RNA sequence: GUGAAAUGCGCAGAUACCGGGAGGAACGCCGAUGGCGAAGGCAGCCACCUGGUCCACCCGUGACGCUGAGGCGCGAAAGCGUGGGGAGCAAACCGGAUUAGAUACCCGGGUAGUCCACGCCCUAAACGAUGCGCGCUAGGUCUCUGGGUCUCCUGGGGGCCGAAGCU
RNA sequence: GGGGGCCUAACCCUCGGAUGGGGGGACAGCGCUUGGC
């Protein structure tokens, strides 16, 4: 419906650093995204988490935002 | 860690004595400004003041440097750790590059040849001693001032040491060895560390013997006593405490707080 | 503590009984509710209507001192849910906003016996 | 790890030709190396028993070859096992 | 020897005169350990997910170095000291793996 | 707090809200029909030390193999020893309720223990209830991992349906 | 007059003599008086 792949082209997904890259794979609550979502593979959804939570721990990226108007 | 002994005799069966690997191949103290006569069982008048005292091995006094800011910033070589019958942990005697020489309490990791300092400027390397507010707030620490410029009295026995809490004025917070929380000065100079021979509070004296070598005679109960001797006395056959257990003095003995209320020393203390 | 017209209220729902409290920007309360407030008391706390009631309860009396906008901030997951929030639709204050920021460990501390 | 380079000097130590990368004199000084390597890894982690089986395997590996090479000649043995100093 | 990508982040209130101040010691630091340095960054001061140490900002950094791997742990140790130094992190370099590519 | 309650806590100011501090234990989302390990078993992140395993090149030694009584090593949880640590949870224990009774299921309390160091214990539905190795005997489909110019071929794992056959 | 906070110089502790430095501090100690155990 919007695999967040397709949205973004060439990039180095092991960068725990392009903030506007990997922002787009935390949804509106921090929650990491589900490979059904990001429609990555195996190893590529694995290795991004990874990542991820790499820059999680330089405050580039939020361990949980609380969740907005419901 | 600590000798045990086969049970070629009873009461040899079960007592354990500490292991001297630690003590560097020194036998004699250093003779030098160090050693010192001693003595003495009961106060100035003639009177016990302690009771069950003396006895002991004769013991030379070893002289302990518990300032240590006389020096500071000359730096010195830890040239050997060595037995001292006068404390629980073993000391360490330093030559300073000055060429002066001084006991220190030797603590845990500390081993010959180190590069020991103590000063403001001093690294956070176990053995240098520094200004409490200089000492990054976490760091384990040993031989603290209570006051500034009156020496070390906190954490001294062996493997005992407090930790930094926090800072707050020109106080810092230490966790005594007791578990108490206490606003100690921040000039109070602290030995970075803990103390050394952690091992002491497993040795197992095993005989009454033991016990007598290290001055200490025996201590008899107040129940084994007669009612003109102790408040528990008047044994007429192993009998119950007549209420409620209390000192030879008249004073209760199960919780009975005893320091004294308004003290000044108060306010620098959390429980 | 004193009158201001920007402020925020608190919805804390648990399955047992629902309870609402108004607090200035700051965070600083200024009055709260609750089904037992109200009247009720045991199993009924937990009502939505008993939320209800005491989520008006708890905005009529903050209209006294002045509030007017409040964000509302819910914790819980009570029958009085959505319910008390339903209720600070129609209070006669200005919803300014909704969200939950209901607690959740990231798998910490050993649950009683549920 | 063991160094690409600390292999060589074994291997072109210990083969019996130029290339000879396989020979059981080589087999095992590669073995007893990476051996040595573990027991005294395991020298400071008791507690790492997992990798303790690796050394098992890799001493047995060496113990059947040993038997191997004493075997169908007892020259090389007496020497290649004297100049790793093995069996005390 | 090995690759490593040093990240480091510094408290954002503070002076430049000071800031300067704290980077010669993670120089020193480096040079002690042999960390023989390369292509370094400096990407300044820059917006926090969470508060770090009740600061809604912090001052970044970013190097890569060629060191023993022995006393990398060691050097982490020696960085984090200060207090101005709020997250050391030491990471293996790796090659770019990509994707979409 | 429950089925409803009561014990409990609260005007000596509790619950609910915000800020500041101490401390222990476990790792949400990723995460799964997933991966690793000989088994027991193993999960935030980081670095260091280290075991096993798979694919390719067809270069090396030339049967050096397989199994394996004893022996040795590992071996969940509970439990034991000495000494640490103790936030949450929680046998025993205490109270509330329920019931004819209720040493229980439910509720309020609560200690060993759960955590760390070192040393024992050596059990289990330690279950795939399936000992290890080697060759042989249709395929269809899902998934993990590697190699090759790649709508397909070629290895090694994890599943389901099913030839022959077995039962 | 009561309560909170800070100060230093009484008073107390301490620092290679100090007419001074550091720490505590109108507290504590001590005097008279009050009630209690
Ligand atoms: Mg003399
Ligand atoms: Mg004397
Ligand atoms: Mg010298
Ligand atoms: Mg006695
Ligand atoms: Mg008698
Ligand atoms: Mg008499
Ligand atoms: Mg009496
Ligand atoms: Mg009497
Ligand atoms: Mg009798
Ligand atoms: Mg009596
Ligand atoms: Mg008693
Ligand atoms: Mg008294
Ligand atoms: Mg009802
Ligand atoms: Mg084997
Ligand atoms: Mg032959
Ligand atoms: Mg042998
Ligand atoms: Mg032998
Ligand atoms: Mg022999
Ligand atoms: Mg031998
Ligand atoms: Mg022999
Ligand atoms: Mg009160
Ligand atoms: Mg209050
Ligand atoms: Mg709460
Ligand atoms: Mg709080
Ligand atoms: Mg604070
Ligand atoms: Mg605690
Ligand atoms: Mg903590
Ligand atoms: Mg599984
Ligand atoms: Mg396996
Ligand atoms: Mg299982
Ligand atoms: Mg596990
Ligand atoms: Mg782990
Ligand atoms: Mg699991
Ligand atoms: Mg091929
Ligand atoms: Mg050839
Ligand atoms: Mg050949
Ligand atoms: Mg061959
Ligand atoms: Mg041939
Ligand atoms: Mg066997
Ligand atoms: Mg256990
Ligand atoms: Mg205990
Ligand atoms: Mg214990
Ligand atoms: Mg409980
Ligand atoms: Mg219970
Ligand atoms: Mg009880
Ligand atoms: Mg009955
Ligand atoms: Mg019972
Ligand atoms: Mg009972
Ligand atoms: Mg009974
Ligand atoms: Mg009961
Ligand atoms: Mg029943
Ligand atoms: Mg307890
Ligand atoms: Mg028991
Ligand atoms: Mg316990
Ligand atoms: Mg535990
Ligand atoms: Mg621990
Ligand atoms: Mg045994
Ligand atoms: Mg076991
Ligand atoms: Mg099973
Ligand atoms: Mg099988
Ligand atoms: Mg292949
Ligand atoms: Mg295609
Ligand atoms: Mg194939
Ligand atoms: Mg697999
Ligand atoms: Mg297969
Ligand atoms: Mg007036
Ligand atoms: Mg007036
Ligand atoms: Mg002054
Ligand atoms: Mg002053
Ligand atoms: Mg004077
Ligand atoms: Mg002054
Ligand atoms: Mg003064
Ligand atoms: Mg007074
Ligand atoms: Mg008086
Ligand atoms: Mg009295
Ligand atoms: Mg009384």
């Amino acid at each position: 419906k919007a695999k967040v792949k397709a949205t973004l082209g060439e990039f180095d997904l092991r960068d725990y650093r392009n903030v506007e890259v990997l922002k787009r794979f935390l949804s509106e609550t921090g929650k990491i995204l589900p490979r059904r979502r990001t429609g990555l593979s195996a190893k590529e959804q694995r290795i991004l988490a990874k990542t991820i939570k790499r820059a999680r721990i330089l405050g580039l990226l939020p361990f949980t935002e609380k969740l907005v108007r419901k | 860690a600590v000798k045990k002994f086969k049970p070629y005799t009873p009461s040899r069966r079960f007592m354990t004595v500490a292991d001297f690997s630690e003590i560097t191949k020194t036998e004699p103290e250093k003779s030098l400004v160090k050693p010192l006569k001693k003595t003495g069982g009961r106060n100035n008048q003639g009177r016990i003041t302690v009771r069950f005292r003396g006895g002991g091995h004769k013991r030379l006094y070893r002289i302990i440097d518990f300032k240590r800011w006389d020096k500071v910033g000359i730096p010195a070589k830890v040239a050997a750790i060595e037995y001292d019958p006068n404390r629980s942990a073993r000391i360490a005697l330093l030559h300073y590059v000055d060429g002066e020489k001084r006991y220190i309490i030797a603590p845990d990791g500390l081993q010959v040849g180190q590069q020991v300092v103590a000063g403001p400027d001093a690294p956070i390397q176990v053995g240098n001693a520094l200004p409490l507010r200089f000492i990054p707030v976490g760091t384990v620490v040993h031989a603290v001032e209570l006051e500034p410029k009156k020496g070390a009295k906190l954490a001294r026995a062996a493997g005992t040491s407090a930790q930094i809490q926090g800072r707050e004025g020109d106080y810092v917070i230490l966790r005594l060895p007791s578990g108490e929380l206490r606003k100690v000065h921040g000039e109070c100079y602290a030995t970075v560390g803990a103390v050394g021979n952690a091992d002491h509070k497993n040795i197992v004296l095993g005989k009454a013997g033991r016990s007598r070598w290290l001055g200490r005679r025996p201590h008899v109960r107040g129940a084994a006593m007669n009612p003109v001797d102790h408040p528990h006395g008047g044994g007429e056959g192993r009998a119950p405490r007549g209420r409620p257990p209390a000192s030879p003095w008249g004073w209760q003995t199960k919780g009975l707080k005893t320091r004294k209320r308004r003290k000044p020393s108060s306010r620098f203390i959390i429980a | 503590k004193r009158q201001v017209a920007s402020g925020r209220a608190y919805i804390h729902a648990s399955y047992n009984n629902t309870i609402v409290t108004i607090t200035d920007p700051d965070g600083n309360p200024i009055t709260w509710s609750s089904g037992g407030v109200i009247g009720y008391k045991g199993s009924r706390k937990g009502t939505p209507y008993a939320a209800q009631l005491a989520a008006l309860d708890a905005a009529k009396k903050a209209m006294a001192y002045g509030m007017q906008s409040v964000d509302v901030i819910v914790r819980g997951t009570g029958a009085g849910r959505e319910q008390a929030i339903r209720a600070l639709q129609a209070s006669g204050l200005q919803v300014k906003s909704i969200v939950d920021d209901t607690p959740v460990p990231h798998n910490g501390c050993r649950p009683k016996k549920k | 790890p063991i160094t690409k380079e600390e292999k060589q000097k074994v291997i072109q130590e210990f083969a019996r030709f130029p290339g000879d990368t396989g020979s059981t004199e080589v087999q095992v000084a590669l073995l007893t190396l990476r051996i040595n390597r573990l027991s005294e890894h395991l020298k400071v982690h008791k507690k790492d028993h997992h990798s303790h089986r690796g050394l098992l395997m890799m001493v047995g590996q060496r113990r059947r070859l040993l038997r191997y090479l004493q075997r169908e000649d007892p020259e090389r043995y007496r020497a290649l096992i004297e100049k790793l100093g093995i069996r005390g | 020897m090995r690759r490593y990508e040093v990240n480091i982040v510094l408290n954002p209130n503070l002076d430049q005169s000071q800031l300067a101040l704290e980077k010669e010691i993670i120089q020193r630091a480096l040079e002690n350990y042999g960390a023989r340095v390369e292509k370094v960054e400096e990407l300044g001061l820059r917006r926090l997910a969470y508060p770090i140490a009740k600061d809604p900002q912090g001052y970044f950094l970013w190097y890569q170095v060629e060191m023993p791997e022995d006393r990398v742990n060691d050097l982490a140790r020696e960085l984090r000291i200060r207090d101005n130094v709020r997250r050391v992190m030491v990471v293996k370099s790796q090659e770019p793996f990509l994707a979409n590519a």
